[PDB]
């Protein structure tokens, strides 16, 4: 039970640490060329939903 | 490992973007959001707010839609986007909820991960009619001596646990949940019973301590805890009995048997009165709405025993009602008494005197009665019910009876042993064979020489001697299903031997 | 014509029509529902919009859903084809025995019979219950109410009346389960098929069951009593039969009306009830009567909320009943069953010229001793039994013997009591209370008078002690 | 069958975290002080709960047993 709770405590802090690391890394990594590509994909997906009727 | 789980959760949570029919919040306040739009929305359909809160479309009006918010109304602002879920209000159901603590919407709150249920069931399903039901004939073993003998509960019955505050209403309900471990561990699936504990308006610390008690006693493996505590919104406390009932109706409709406890319905009526008064509905008796009877009647009527053509399953309800100064003539308890199949009344006066559980024998009714208990228990508890009634009649003569007749003294002495017999410690439910043997000894006169202050110690030691030295007696009782006069003579001899061996 | 749903609030649905409005009390059928959802028109709101009350659940209804006008009120099957069958508020069979094939239908809304079509004859209906037969006798053809709280015993009392009266009855019976337990409906249905009153094999059934229970929406619970009336009205009028109508219980009709009235936009009346409490009850109760064409003996269980007889719904029901039987919780807590209050039950046939001089004098003598006991009970409670030596103690001793002797074991309560059920002829009842009033049994213990029917079983119980 | 670019970006951040964590020997990456206080609080609580001060819980516990007590022949 001690090893299980130690593993659970280490798993919980690693999950919390990787969550805030991913949030900070995703927010700090914003590029305009990828933003325009995602904008074009959103327009194409909107056009695909209009066709799907 | 953890990275792989994190990756598969990202890949599995695809957005699946599509255009949804949406509305706009006009005004939010008093737990009711008025929403402009949603032309094709259904009555009582679940919605999603932009903050993640769910809501139920209560009022459909020409210009707006009145939505009952299942959460705090500080997360909703005017002008938010309200999306149709496309489905009438429903909760997850299944065997994946066993061992899990959930809120009124079915979302897990114990932090053990998501719920892998593949089925959902509406919370506003109507009760079964006349034909699919059948008479209640299978026993519900609460493990309590005073309950299982004097107020016997069956499978498919609605038995009210009513009393004042801090009188043991939760203690009776939790011990009934714990007692089913002996049937769930066995291979006989027809005696297996799943449990649903619905906590309405309680303290969240109290629910956590209940879950700890169920986990230590290993009763959590077959228990679902639906929690809508005192910090939760009134719509959540209103919805939680119906959410738990739907989870219990899964077992009823699939050939299994479920027990559900509403702890307590008096707090759900307070939560529904809050919703009704904030909706400007006309208050009635004690400011309650007129449909506060239909609030509990449509809930409890779903607890039924099904016929063999419907799988033979059942749902057993144990609603809890808290009275004020022992007033069972108030509006809300009288409503639930007119719904359920009998009430178990807990007395404050008996609770102060040390009698635990403080069950009022004369004021506890089981409308099903002896039709749903074993032959051995029914044969013995019938005699104890008569003897307790005889002791009750002559209890007025004990106040001044300095000189009293031998017959009346025997009735008083027998009633004292029978009253001390029904006492039972908390979190220790008893098997039905142990209950039958102890009640049989106290009702045949074996305890007339044993002092009433040593009955509980005699209860441990004599049952241990039976479980060790005279197991053939229990095998004969289990084979016959009752008590034979030959076994009566053998039990007379081993009682005389046991009392002589203890002292002479 | 064809309408569309404008607003759904609970059991109340607003439907807007284009060409012609349906009249009030007309039945409307919602189209896109797999089971039949029936709306009953209640009022015209203006702008070609009517406000209706649904007879089933309103979940899944969208605004703009098409609603069809049937052109008539709710019509239910009536006749011999309804005997042995169970039907709901809208006449659909819920016994899973197929459709109710009949050529006769009748609207559940009908005018009460006029003043000319009234029968003034009153004859005593002997029950076998000593407290009922002595103090508040029932009329053979008349309205009987069973007032009581929750658990004081009204279903047991009305099941005993079915066991005693309806078994040996030359006619038809109708049971209207109005907002009660579905378990009780299943118990009564199997009691009928076991006692032979309902025959699933041939056409010898004698009772029609109509059930709208407490799991039903308020629209169904406020109209299912009218469906039971319509079956009983057909038997009285179109066949000239003597009909028994058991309603359990009629308070749920009024209670469901108050729940709908909150959504009908009405200013609430006293204790939150509907403004039309007396008029809706009066319209319903005046249809349950004996006319010159036929007779209806109606027994109506009446729930009182919070054990309050001054509540508007039981109080307005008191004037609609020939005989009232008020059940008390204080008497039930004393172990006296049936817990009929002797000083609160009336009959309207308790007359020397109807039931006889000796029956009337014994009943008035019993009530006089019990009223004197109630006056003395405050001295007994605080001070004690030391009062007036011989005189008041004799009053207390006789009154307590009478209170025990009013109790009686029921045949329908024999399962959970153990005492065998007793059916006591009314001659033995008045003889038994005359012996107690004359002082012939003052030496017997008062335990001997408890839970025994005839007075010969009282003296036999005293000798057994 | 084009995947979401945010999903691909999230997978790249997971792989970047995993590469940096394995390059740090399993240690946390740019953890704040409160996370360090949280980790120390959990380790101290587990040490006090299971009694890790007296004996090493990672290894096999060293049992210190004793001979059972037998009553004398007479009373
Ligand atoms: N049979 C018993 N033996 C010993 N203690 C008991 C017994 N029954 C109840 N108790 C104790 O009495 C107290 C009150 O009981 P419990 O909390 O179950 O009552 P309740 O009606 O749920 O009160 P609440 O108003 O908090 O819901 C608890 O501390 C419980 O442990
Ligand atoms: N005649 C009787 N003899 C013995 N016990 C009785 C009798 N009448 C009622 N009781 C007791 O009272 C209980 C209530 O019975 P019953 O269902 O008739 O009450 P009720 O007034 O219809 O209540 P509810 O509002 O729940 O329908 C019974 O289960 C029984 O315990
Ligand atoms: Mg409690
Ligand atoms: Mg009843």
């Amino acid at each position: 039970d001690y090893h299980l709770e130690t593993e659970r405590a280490q798993r919980q802090i690693k999950q919390k640490n990787m969550v805030d690391w991913i949030v900070r890394n995703v927010m700090k990594s914003i590029t305009p060329e990828q933003e325009r590509l995602m904008l074009s994909k959103c327009i194409s997906d909107l056009k695909a939903m209009s066709i799907k009727a | 490992e953890i990275s792989a789980v994190l990756e598969e959760k990202i890949l599995g949570a695809a957005p699946k973007e599509n255009l949804e029919e949406t509305g706009r919040v006009l005004s939010i306040g008093d737990g009711i959001a008025r929403v402009y739009g949603l032309k094709n929305i259904q009555a009582e359909e679940m919605v999603e707010f932009s903050s993640g809160l769910k809501g139920m479309a209560l009022n459909l009006e020409p210009d707006n839609v009145g939505i009952v918010v299942f959460g705090n109304d500080k997360h909703i602002k005017e002008g938010d986007i309200v999306k149709r879920t496309g489905a009438i209000v429903d909760v997850p159901v299944g065997e994946e909820l066993l061992g899990r603590v959930v809120d009124a919407l079915g979302n897990p709150i114990d932090g053990k991960g998501p719920i892998g249920s593949k089925t959902r069931q509406r919370v506003g399903v109507k009760a079964p009619g006349i034909i699919p039901r059948v008479s209640v004939r299978e026993p519900m073993q609460t493990g309590m001596k005073a309950v299982d003998s004097l107020v016997p509960i069956g499978r498919g019955q609605r038995e009210l646990i009513i009393g004042d505050r801090q009188t043991g209403k939760t203690a009776i309900a939790i011990d009934a949940i714990i007692n089913q471990k002996r049937f769930n561990d066995a291979q006989d699936e027809k005696k297996k019973l799943y449990c649903v504990y619905v906590a309405i308006g309680q303290k969240r610390s109290t629910v956590a301590q209940i879950v700890k008690r169920l986990t230590d006693t290993d009763a959590m493996r077959y228990t679902i805890v639906v929690s809508a505590t005192a910090s939760d919104a009134a719509p959540l406390q209103y919805l939680a009995p119906y959410s738990g009932c739907a989870m219990g109706e899964f077992f009823r409709d699939n050939g299994k048997h479920a027990l559900i406890i509403y702890d307590d319905l008096s707090k759900q009526a307070v939560a529904y009165r809050q919703m009704s008064l904030l909706l400007r509905r006309p208050p009635g008796r004690e400011a309650y709405p007129g449909d506060v009877f239909y609030l509990h009647s449509r809930l409890l009527e779903r607890a039924a025993k099904m016929s063999e053509s419907n799988g033979g399953g059942s749902l057993t309800a144990l609603p809890v009602i808290e009275t004020q100064a022992g007033d069972v003539s108030a509006y809300i308890p009288t409503n639930v008494i007119s719904i359920t199949d009998g009430q178990i009344f807990l007395e404050t006066e008996l609770f102060y005197k040390g009698i635990r559980p403080a069950i009022n024998v004369g004021l506890s009714v089981s409308r099903v009665g002896s039709a749903a208990q074993t032959r051995a228990m029914k044969q013995v508890a019938g005699s104890m019910k008569l003897e307790l009634a005889q002791y009750r009649e002559v209890a007025a003569f004990a106040q001044f009876g300095s000189d009293l007749d031998a017959s009346t003294q025997q009735l008083l002495s027998r009633g004292v042993r029978l009253t001390e017999l029904l006492k039972q410690g908390q979190y220790v439910p008893m098997a039905i064979e142990d209950q039958v043997a102890i009640i049989y000894c106290g009702v045949r006169g074996h305890l007339d020489k044993v002092e009433p202050s040593k009955i509980t110690k005699f209860e441990k030691e004599f049952s241990q001697h039976i479980k060790t030295s005279h197991r053939d007696i229990l095998d004969t009782i289990a084979k016959e299903g009752q008590i034979s006069p030959d076994t009566d003579a053998k039990l007379k001899k081993v009682v005389t031997d046991f009392l002589s061996t203890f002292q002479a | 014509s064809n309408g569309q749903i404008t607003a759904v609030i609970g059991a109340v649905v607003d439907v807007q029509f284009e060409d012609q409005l349906p009249p009030i009390l007309n039945a409307l059928e919602v189209q896109g529902r797999s089971p039949r959802l029936i709306l009953e028109v209640a009022q015209h709101l203006g702008e070609n919009t009517v406000r209706t009350i649904a007879m089933d659940g309103t979940e899944g209804l969208v605004r703009g859903q098409n609603v069809l006008d049937t052109g008539a009120p709710i019509k239910i099957p009536v006749g011999p084809e309804t005997l042995g069958r169970i039907m709901n508020v809208i006449g659909e069979p819920i016994d899973e025995r197929g459709p109710i094939v009949t050529d006769k239908f009748a609207a559940i809304h009908a005018d009460a019979p006029e003043f000319v079509e009234m029968s003034v004859q009153q004859e005593i209906l002997v029950t076998g219950i000593k407290v009922v037969d002595l103090l508040a006798p029932y009329a053979k053809g008349g309205k009987i109410g069973l007032f009581g709280g929750a658990g004081v015993g009204k279903t047991v009392l009305i099941m005993e009346l079915i066991n005693n009266v309806a078994k040996a009855h030359g006619g038809y019976s109708v049971f209207a389960g109005v907002g009660e337990r579905t378990r009780e409906g299943n118990d009564l249905y199997h009691e009928m098929i076991e006692s032979g009153v309902i025959s699933l094999k041939d056409k010898t059934s004698k009772v029609a069951l109509v059930y709208g229970q407490m799991n039903e929406p308020p629209g169904a619970r406020a109209r299912v009593a009218l469906t039971g009336l319509t079956v009983a009205e057909y038997f009285r009028d179109q066949e000239g039969q003597d009909v028994l109508l058991f309603i359990d219980n009629i308070f749920r009709f009024t209670q469901a009306g108050s729940e709908v009235s909150a959504l009908l936009g009405r200013i609430p009346s006293a204790v939150g009830y509907q403004p039309t409490l007396a008029t809706d009850m009066g319209t319903m109760q005046e249809r349950i009567t004996t006319t010159k064409k036929g007779s209806i003996t109606s027994v109506q269980a009446i729930y009182v909320p919070a054990d309050d007889l001054t509540d508007p719904a039981p109080a307005t029901t008191f004037a609609h009943l020939d005989a009232t039987t008020v059940l008390s919780r204080a008497i039930a807590e004393l172990g006296i069953y049936p817990a009929v209050d002797p000083l609160d039950s009336t009959s309207r046939i308790l007359d020397p010229n109807i039931i006889g001089e000796e029956h009337y004098n014994i009943a008035r003598g019993v009530q006089k001793i019990l009223q004197d006991y109630k006056s003395l009970q405050d001295i007994i409670a605080i001070l004690g039994m030391d009062e007036l030596s011989e005189e008041d103690k004799l009053i207390v001793s006789r009154a307590r013997k009478i209170q025990r002797f009013l109790s009686q074991p029921f045949q329908v309560a024999e399962v959970f009591t153990g005492h065998a059920g007793k059916l006591v002829p009314i001659k033995d009842t008045i003889k038994g209370f005359k012996m107690i009033l004359n002082g012939e049994l003052d030496h017997l213990p008062e335990v001997a008078f408890y839970m025994v029917g005839p007075i010969e079983e009282v003296v036999a119980k005293a000798e057994k002690i | 069958k084009a995947v979401d670019p945010i999903q691909k970006l999230f997978l790249d951040k997971i792989k970047e975290y995993d590469q940096k964590s394995k390059a740090a020997g399993g240690k946390l990456l740019e953890a704040s002080t409160e996370i360090q206080r949280e980790l120390d609080a959990e380790l101290d609580k587990l040490k006090k709960m299971y009694g890790g001060d007296t004996a090493d819980l990672s290894k096999f516990p060293s049992f210190h047993f004793e001979d059972p007590v037998v009553d004398p022949i007479n009373m």
